[PDB]
RNA sequence: CCGGCCGGGAACUCAAAGGAGACUGCCAGUGAUAAACUGGAGGAAGGUGGGGAUGACGUCAAGUCAUCAUGGCCCUUACGACCAGGGCUACACACGUGCUACAAUGGCGCAUACAAAGAGAAGCGACCUCGCGAGAGCAAGCGGACCUCAUAAAGUGCGUCGUAGUCCGGAUUGGAGUCUGCAACUCGACUCCAUGAAGUCGGAAUCGCUAGUAAUCGUGGAUCAGAAUGCCACGGUGAAUAC
RNA sequence: AAGAACCUUACCUGGUCUUGACAUCCACGGAAGUUUUCAGAGAUGAGAAUGUGCCUUCGGGAACCGUGAGACAGGUGCUGC
């Protein structure tokens, strides 16, 4: 298949193309280096793009949709796991063992009434 | 209760909507000058209750000054009564 | 080209109505687009339950406008003769567009 | 480059040296900044007469320092001389712009006294 | 603190001030409205501003031109 | 050309269309929209529809 | 005090909405105020007609009001003259053409609002409240509802200290959402004070 | 036009309807051969999957007669009713709640990223022109998956500051645009140009939080002519620790 | 209080009350209305110009407007014990 994006994390659904050769991430027909190359936390989110280990013979074009950067990395990671299962079902045990096939269902909780945030409660005076 | 306030609100809505707000609009577009003033003095002469900003929104069932919800047209307690009864269409308890 | 837009507060009502319009288009035989699901507009109202002092005590409310577009490709005089009171649902508000 | 102040720039910004000079707001600083257009944290050695003349004419063209002290003191003073309440109510020191005085305004009222 | 499309004065106050100038001498012109800017036509007149049951007499000088009638009336009483 | 002059506020009733035997009053016309705004009662339901002389055949 | 309205919590799942129309933001408050005035006129004119629910459904131009009534004869009147006077009346309140249809409330001892106004009118006519409540619960249990709970509140039997007395038979599973529970409240303006009657009737599990 | 833009296609994201799925279903070990517990496979989710809505009989004669209804009592040429200016915004101070701080894990400047949820017709208002600017002029598109609010900010990448009381920004009346012109005096928010206070991490004490949580960063809505640092929602980054 | 510049909005001044701002009646008169002039801080007065259409089995009926007496209104007045 054409290695299109699948897989979701937080508010992100993946839109990446991966194709054989050597790898350099380019986004919206523009470079990762021009956009965000030497960015810190970008190594932290580039590592899950490669944690699927399915980069070693490929080229990367990323224009994923939704969320922020780490959520986008989670969606791209889940997508390369799905691409791997669809391509050959053999590494399903190792991908589940690494924990990559699980969709991270952790999502932000709603603001609740009488509470300033989801769980944070207004300061209480005893007297 | 508070029947005078509803009579007052009736008077302001009647002066603003029907008697005026053609004259007041023409006076305001003259009053902004673009290349003491007669239009401002005529706008002074027009009655005070003709201003739309003197209308205070009131509950249509009770006339409560505070707590009005303008989609329903009622204050919060009457809205809750009609929602629980079923009189407000499509309104149910949100549970997201 | 004649696109019909349908809004309701009840999804069962709007499915029954969009089936009636889609069946009418099929009975004429002109091409129709499907009942296209356009996003539900949800309005949330948070009203205080107590008349007096209780701020934290509130209850939440939602109105859901369900929406569907049917978009008849070819208008027909047999359709236009049959359209009169074809919806027959008070909950469904229908807006045609040429 | 001291014109109508107690502060002379000392290897620092002209715009904040004038800003530390009383009676002058930020826009005269901004205008002299646009006139300069270099780093102003360059040294004060060879202070430029061009900078001295430009800042003097610009503070002269806009509101001059000391009119602020004049405005407060004479507004209080002449409405006291007339006996109108505006001089007294500007004299007492509580803020008249509209700030609450029920629990705040300690900047105008100093430290608390019981 | 006001638009530059127009200066503001009450129309009854403008009429009463121009009648005061046409008379050339007047007693305190009792004005209930405080939201009126002092005109240069007001200088040399005594305008009596309303602040409740007390009655404040304000005599215009040349300084108090851009200011309204209200700031020369004390609204509240303090120790 | 039949009825080439266009008059605002003119009432036409289409027997073939669903608006037959229906009476309505047009208080507001949106000239700034550049589409004729009448609360046309369609299928026995009165809702505002934008309309044009090219869009609907005049009766 | 701590209890949710059963109709309100069940308004989409089991119970139907009383007013069924679509309105945008311009027509919503006007439609609802017209509805409150239509319901108030119909209640006060049909106080003796045993009214249960008023269902208002409008296709924008027209208005249709369906009155659920235990006695259709009194509201229908002589050859529809009474219904025609209410039709002209609802037309003048609504400002749009009206049509009034009539639904018969078979088994009025199961309907909540009807047994509520029965206990309320009895309490006005000085029937003892224990007797009226026991008559209501036994009549509903006899006619075939699975459960009935009747709560009376305030100034009971001409006493200064208010009390709330509830008589319960069968099941009223209020916490479950499937249960069709018609709940209604009626208000008695007795000479010593206001007495409030609350009825829940659990007819089946849907 | 290298803009899905455009033929096309419906394949994905997606929208919103209907289903499937998770029940200790399966396996082991324990237990009493029971309920059940502890692990494991599968699976997206595993043992209330996460959160919401749901608050039993009653308690405090708890709160609301001022949302509305209401028993009794009182006023009815006044305790009714209209108007204009005032007060609810005052201040010797003392508590409870939130904002911004006390910098360098930060400021300032430039360039560049990635979102969700809402609202909108006497409304949302692009675009272009003119303003340091709040804004003004002209004004298309829109009752909305279309147009508009609306180039998210934290993030980053280069500089620069390396005590500066810093952009932390409090402070009377000045110079202005807007709202409604009853009308910004008392008493609007706003780039305001006003002067650059206090504070160098806070005594006794005391509060919130167990995972997408705290913390931090923005966005929207109701109320509303204008008037949030409040309330109600929304997403971004994302801990520490439970012996 | 999901919004105090006026309004909201009770509490000091100027006017009003037997129909009150707000409903229902009864009598009389006038279409309702729109444009203005003077006075006043202002609902308030004091005036002019036009509109008697609409309709009644015209022995004149309207939504209304104003006045005149009584029932009545009106109360964000008290007691959540």
């Amino acid at each position: 298949n054409q290695y299109y994006g699948t897989g979701r994390r937080k508010s992100s659904a993946a839109r990446v193309f991966i194709k054989p050769g050597n790898g350099k991430i380019v986004i919206n027909q523009r470079s990762l280096e021009q956009y965000f190359g030497r960015e810190t936390a970008r190594m932290v989110v580039r590592q899950p793009l490669e944690l699927v280990d399915m980069v070693e013979k490929l080229d990367l074009y990323i224009t994923v949709k939704g969320g922020g950067i780490s959520g986008q990395a989670g969606a791209i990671r889940h997508g390369i796991t799905r691409a791997l299962m669809e391509y050959d079902e053999s590494l399903r045990s190792e991908l589940r063992k690494a924990g990559f096939v699980t969709r991270d269902a952790r999502q932000v909780e709603r603001k609740k009434v009488g509470l300033r945030k989801a769980r944070r409660r207004p300061q209480f005076s005893k007297r | 209760a508070k029947q005078s306030m509803k009579a007052r609100e009736v008077k302001r809505v009647a002066l603003a909507d029907k008697y005026f707000a053609k004259r007041a609009e023409l006076k305001a577009i003259i009053s902004d000058v673009n290349a003491r003033w007669n239009a401002v003095l005529k706008l002074q002469t027009l009655p005070r209750d003709s201003s739309p900003s003197r209308q205070r929104n009131r509950c249509r069932q009770t006339g409560r000054p505070h707590g009005f919800l303008r989609k329903f047209g009622l204050s919060r307690i009457k809205v809750r009564e009609a929602a629980m009864r079923g009189e407000i269409p499509g309104l149910k308890k949100a549970s997201w | 080209r004649i696109r019909i837009r349908l809004k309701a507060f009840d999804h069962r009502l709007i499915d029954q109505a969009t089936a009636e319009i889609v069946e009418t288009a099929k009975r004429t035989g002109a091409q129709v687009r499907g009942p296209i699901p356009l996003p539900t507009r949800k309005e949330r109202f948070t009203v205080l339950i107590s008349p007096h002092v209780n701020k934290d005590a509130r209850d939440q409310y939602e109105i859901r406008t369900h929406l569907r577009l049917v978009d008849i490709v070819e208008p027909t005089e047999k359709t236009v003769d049959a359209l009169m009171r074809l919806d027959l649902a008070a909950g469904v508000d229908v807006q045609i567009s040429l | 480059a001291r014109i109508a102040g107690i502060n002379i720039p000392d290897h620092k910004h002209a715009v904040i040296a004038l800003t530390s000079i009383y009676g002058v707001g930020k826009t005269r600083s901004k205008a002299i900044l646009a006139a300069a257009g270099i780093a102003e944290d360059v040294k004060i050695s060879e202070l430029s007469e061009g900078q001295i003349d430009t800042l003097r004419d610009e503070v002269a063209k806009f509101v001059v320092e000391g009119d602020l002290r004049r405005e407060i003191s004479m507004s209080i003073k002449r409405l006291m001389d007339l006996g109108c309440y505006r001089g007294l109510r500007h004299r007492r020191g509580l803020p008249v712009r509209g700030q609450r005085t029920k629990t705040n305004a300690r900047t105008r009222k100093g430290p608390r006294k019981p | 603190r006001s638009l530059k499309k127009g200066p503001f004065i009450d129309l009854h106050l403008l009429k009463k001030v121009e009648k005061a100038v046409e008379s050339g001498d007047k007693k305190p012109l009792r004005t209930w409205s405080r939201r009126s800017t002092i005109f240069p036509n007001m200088i040399g007149l005594t305008i009596a501003v309303h602040n409740g049951r007390q009655h404040v007499p304000v005599f215009v000088t040349d300084e108090m031109v851009g200011h309204k009638l209200g700031e020369f009336a004390p609204t509240r009483t303090y120790r | 050309r039949p009825k080439t002059l266009f008059e605002p506020g003119e009432m036409v009733r289409v027997n073939d269309g669903p608006f037959a035997d229906f009476n309505g009053v047009v208080e507001e016309v949106d000239y700034e929209k550049s589409r004729l705004k009448v609360s046309v009662s369609i299928f026995g339901r009165a809702t505002p529809v934008e309309l044009d002389f090219s869009q609907v055949e005049k009766a | 005090g701590q209890k949710v309205h059963p109709n309100g919590i069940r308004l989409g799942i089991v119970k139907p909405w009383n007013s069924t129309w679509f309105a945008n933001t311009k027509e919503f408050a006007d439609n609802l105020d017209s509805d409150f005035k239509v319901r108030q006129y119909l209640t006060k004119e049909l106080a003796k007609a045993s009214v249960s629910r008023i269902v208002i459904e409008r296709p924008a131009k027209s208005i249709r009001v369906t009155i659920h009534t235990a006695r259709p004869g009194i509201v229908i009147g002589k050859k529809g003259e009474d219904v025609e006077k209410l039709r002209k009346v609802v037309a003048d309140i609504a400002g749009v053409p009206a049509q009034i249809n009539i639904a018969e409330v078979r088994k009025p001892e199961l309907d909540a609002k009807l047994v509520a106004d029965s206990i309320t009118s009895q309490l006005e006519r000085r029937v003892m409240f224990r007797r009226a409540m026991k008559r209501a619960v036994q009549n509903a249990m006899r006619l075939g509802a699975k459960g009935i709970k009747v709560e009376v509140s305030g100034r009971l039997g001409g006493a200064e200290i208010a009390r709330t007395e509830w008589y319960r038979e069968g099941r009223v599973p209020l916490h479950t959402l499937r249960a069709d529970i018609d709940y209604n409240t009626s208000e008695a303006h007795t000479t010593y004070g206001v007495i409030g009657v609350k009825v829940w009737i659990f007819k089946g599990e849907i």
